[PDB]
């Protein structure tokens, strides 16, 4: 449940 | 004879550049933020400033050597817990001891204790925050040390929620050995006097600041009226 953070972290 | 290896110099060079890619000492993007007012008058602007800065911190983190080998869950827990710390740390670059204020290029973007309390903080946070900024500024870190400290801060194995503590520890160890070795080979006396241990202590001050920060956030949160005024990255990261 951290889509923004997870999106900023992806390659 | 402690020698700064090729790998350690590469590590340093990466983190310098990673910092240069994510800290704009022009402060140009600040016009994009909701504007500052000088009843929680600063909360919208500072929410935005912090939101922006979380983004930069995330970009810096991604370039830390070995960080991309973590699970994306571990990456997440490490940023959620360190973000506010890394922001207090990076902010040292704009903090000035003249005024004990953070000076980002113009009077609009110059932030003092009245502004911070105008976002809902008491001397509970502000007093140890300023003492932290003062003590860090007085270390006069080389930029090399500043960037290592930020990275060591992010890749801490003891953060709540950490799954693979061994991997986080192995990455941070390579960064601390790089820092320790750099101080030895490149930081002249007397500045270098117990500089490592002084740096680690700043990380303890940041943990305590983090704790206080959680309290005050959780308090500010329980009014939706205020939470409304934040950004969705801030809600996600600090909630
Ligand atoms: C950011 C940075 C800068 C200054 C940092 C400052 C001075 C302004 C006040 C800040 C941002 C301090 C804040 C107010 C401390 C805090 C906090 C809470 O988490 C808070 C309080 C309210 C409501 C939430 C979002 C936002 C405003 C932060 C939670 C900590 C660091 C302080 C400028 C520049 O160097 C970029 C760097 O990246």
């Amino acid at each position: 449940n951290h889509p923004m953070l997870m999106n900023l972290l992806k390659d | 004879r402690p020698k700064l290896s090729e790998e350690q110099q590469h590590i340093i060079a990466i983190l310098l550049d990673a910092h240069h890619k994510t800290y704009d000492p022009t402060y140009a993007d600040f016009r994009d933020f909701r504007p500052p007012v000088r009843p929680l008058s600063m909360l919208p602007h500072l929410a935005d400033l912090v939101s922006y800065s979380i983004q930069k911190v995330i970009g810096f983190a991604k370039m830390i050597p070995g960080f991309r080998d973590l699970t994306s869950d571990d990456q997440i827990v490490l940023l959620k817990s360190s973000a506010i710390e890394v922001i207090m740390l990076r902010s040292n670059q704009s903090f000035t001891m003249d005024d004990m204020s953070w000076d980002c290029g113009s009077q609009d973007y110059k932030y003092d204790v009245t502004d911070v309390s105008k976002a809902g903080h008491t001397l509970e946070l502000i007093e140890p925050l300023i003492k932290f900024q003062v003590g860090l500024k007085k270390l006069n870190l080389h930029e090399e040390e500043h960037v290592l400290l930020m990275a060591i801060c992010i890749v801490s194995p003891d953060r709540p929620g950490v799954q693979d503590a061994k991997l986080v520890e192995a990455i941070q160890d390579r960064l601390s050995n790089t820092l320790q070795t750099y101080i030895r080979c490149r930081h002249p006396p007397p500045g270098s006097h117990q500089l490592y241990a002084k740096m680690i202590q700043k990380l303890a001050d940041l943990r305590s600041l983090n704790e206080e920060h959680s309290k005050q956030y959780r308090s500010l949160s329980f009014q939706p009226e205020n939470s409304m005024k934040l950004t969705p990255l801030v809600l996600e990261v600090f909630g």
